């Protein structure tokens, strides 16, 4: 044995510990971190086989964990983490006791702030309307045009503006000029080739009136003494509006489109970096944070997480950035978890899916640069994107039974000697 | 008076129609079995002959094939100098050290 | 377009026809009348009236994107746009003095993943 | 098309100007004036203009 | 009444039409891989006991 202590302990740069061995657990297992860390990972297994009582180990020895005492009371070290749970199971491993000072923030459906004017196109057309219908075209130009009118409105100062520039623009405003626009009804008396309302005036400007509140059109009718015609978008939005009307009703996304702070009021413009500091945890000062989407819907779970990955990755460039003009690097490390991968981060699918995959195979690629790592978890590999397990540098793995998978790694794995393929299906329940 | 000196490390995904134009050859190390059957198909005097070989070389130690040496052979290369780094991160220092304070609103500003 | 005798051009907001856009559009953006079936001032949409958005908007967004300044706006030393005759300074950032023994460098890392191939197939 | 003022269309041969294609087109073909550069009979081709032809050639022949 | 007859040290270059009509052949060491396989893809009368000498032979023999 004497060897093999001298061997896997006293050998290595950056001791980090792991574990013990399969056949002496007298003996301790000891890697180098700065490459382990600093570069993706993967995870892999199968029921039962006790992975996240394993992840769990390794991050609360990262923090400087051990028999729920925290070492480090007197002094909050660095480190960074953001997990994505769905099962709300990790909240019970960090969930100390008071006499431990640790810090920890929480999340999920009830305190949380995600407004909708923060996405581009594609996000909201996914989100407000379908694509089943001829004259779509004419609609969804109708929404742009009125989006654009209201971001000018309420933010003046500033010029070219989009239909993707995140800056504050209320809705309410939109449906009541779509309503508007709906009942609308022009005259067509000689010089009246015009808006007539209920008290006979002509209006100049529909973005200038539209937006506050409802009007009153005359009857569309051609009789000369009155002679007008309806709205060339009369009749022509139920269908939207109605789902509009519906959608907003909803209780169960208030986190989301009401979005009230502390104070009870509603959000703007100037707090934009408070919504950030949470996903961090610079507002609690707590190293790891959590987001629990059990109790959420059902059909805008990828467009919450391409939201997130997209606010971190924009985060992590610009102030590695600030700080390189200082001829430096950042040292706000960042670790990132996504579980369940074959859920959100299909092998194939449809536009339904799409999204997050570029939100993340984005940061899979150049975060390495920047301070963002990934960590991936799956019993189901051959359901995921190979682009982004291809890119991952040191894997783990647990028993593994099921062929078509076995296949699929050993396709992968560059050290896998032939000896060794034979004995996934023959490993016990905390060996890896 | 255009050449080529293509470099990667899992070749089996790259285009065969490249590969079948290089004239030399070199390796290392080599452990994926996928990896050494498509070189093995690609080469008769790299036959089981000496394809055995790779999985168990040292660092530093190569294998060199083709018309310009005067005959398949293995090499061991020196240091180079000087070394070239990439000037990357350390998460595992960067974490033993305390908690550090930002200013948020200094990166909005390029934001 | 009117639909009026005579009309068999596009009409103006100004209520006045178009000869010829090749020498119009590129100018600026213009007003157009609205499309009415009153015979005395009738007007009907191009064919190719509201079918082009989504081309547009890609463009819109791409040009605003700082990370490709070097491809859309890029500006030599006097902080000009570049024009067709100096096509050669361009290529000698590669070569450098046929003598002297030139190497030349390029990093990737910070180029987005998407335009990749097409930088390379370019050079 | 002739190129002259107020005339941005085609003009058939016997210089008579063309209000609606759908109504004229399908009964049968048509005849134009030349497309002579002379200021006083300006007149350009057409935008689609000696590309229908092995593409008008397959159909009679099929 | 008239014949050809070809030289080369790099086939690979050269047009295969040609190639493609002569009757007799001979070869002496080549080294390269492309040649020989191009050079396989044509000869008529190539057993694969006779593929693998081509660069196995010594100076002054064909
Ligand atoms: N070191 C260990 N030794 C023995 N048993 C262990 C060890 N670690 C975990 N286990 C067992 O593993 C079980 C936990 O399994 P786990 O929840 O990790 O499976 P899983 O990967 O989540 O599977 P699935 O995702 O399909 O639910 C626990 O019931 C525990 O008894
Ligand atoms: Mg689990």
């Amino acid at each position: 044995p004497a060897v093999l202590e001298g061997i896997f302990s006293h050998q290595i740069k950056s001791p980090f510990a792991l574990g013990t061995l399969g056949i002496s657990p007298d003996i301790k297992l000891k890697i180098d971190g700065d490459r382990f860390f600093s570069k993706h990972v993967a995870v892999v297994g199968s029921t039962g086989s006790g992975k996240s009582c394993a992840v769990a180990k390794i991050l609360q020895t990262a923090v400087g964990i051990e028999s729920k005492a925290n070492a480090h009371k007197a002094a909050q070290k660095n480190s960074h983490i953001v997990i994505f749970d769905i099962h709300a199971e990790y909240a019970a491993a960090f969930n100390l006791e008071a006499g431990e000072a640790f810090t920890l923030n929480l999340l999920g459906v009830d305190n949380l702030r995600l407004p909708y004017w923060l996405m581009n196109a594609q996000e909201l057309e996914q989100i407000f309307i379908e694509s089943n219908e001829h004259n779509s075209h004419n609609q969804i130009s109708q929404f742009r045009h009125a989006v654009v009118r209201n971001k000018c409105k309420h933010n003046p100062t500033l010029t070219n503006l989009s239909f993707d520039t995140p800056v504050y623009f209320s809705i309410d405003e939109v449906v009541t000029y779509l309503e508007n626009m709906n009942n609308e009804v022009i005259g067509k008396l000689a010089g009246e080739g015009k808006p007539k309302l209920a008290n006979e005036t002509l209006v100049s400007d529909r973005d200038e009136l539209y937006f506050d509140a409802v009007q009153s059109f005359i009857v569309a009718s051609q009789a000369a003494a009155t002679k007008a015609s309806n709205g060339p978008f009369n009749g022509e939005f139920d269908r939207m509006i109605l789902r509009l009307h519906t959608r907003l009703a909803d209780p169960r996304l208030q986190f989301l489109f009401y979005p009230k702070k502390e104070d009870g009021e509603d959000l703007a413009t100037g707090d934009f970096a408070d919504v950030v500091r949470q996903f961090v945890g610079y507002m609690t000062k707590s190293n790891v944070s959590i987001i629990d989407l059990s109790g959420i819907p059902f059909e805008v779970l990828s467009i919450v997480v391409s939201l997130i990955s997209r606010m971190i990755f924009d985060f992590g460039f610009h102030y590695s950035k600030n700080r390189h003009v200082g001829g430096a690097v950042s040292d706000v490390p960042i670790l990132v978890v996504c579980e369940e991968a074959h859920n959100y981060l299909p092998r194939s699918g449809g536009a339904a899916y799409d999204a997050s995959r570029k939100s993340i195979e984005r940061i899979a690629k150049e975060g390495r640069k920047y301070g963002v790592t990934l960590m991936v978890v799956s019993q189901r590999p051959s359901e995921v994107s190979e682009t982004i397990f291809s890119q991952c540098s040191n894997f783990i793995s647990l028993r593994l039974t099921n062929a078509v998978d076995q296949t699929y790694v050993k396709s992968l794995l560059p050290d896998l000697s032939a000896g060794l393929g034979d004995l996934l299906p023959n490993l016990a329940q905390g060996e890896f | 008076g255009v050449t080529l000196m293509v470099v990667s490390q899992r070749p089996s995904e790259v285009s065969e129609t490249i590969f079948s134009q290089c004239s030399n050859f070199i390796s290392l190390r080599l452990t994926n079995a996928v990896d050494q059957t498509y070189v093995k198909s690609l080469l008769p005097d790299l036959s089981a002959g000496l394809g055995d070989l790779l999985p168990n070389l040292a660092q530093g130690e190569f294998l060199i094939v083709g018309d310009a040496p005067l005959m398949p052979t293995v090499g061991h290369f020196a240091l180079p100098v000087p070394e070239p780094h990439s000037r990357s991160v350390n998460y595992l220092q960067e974490w033993n050290s305390g908690w550090r304070h930002v200013d948020f609103d200094s990166v909005i500003d390029r934001w």
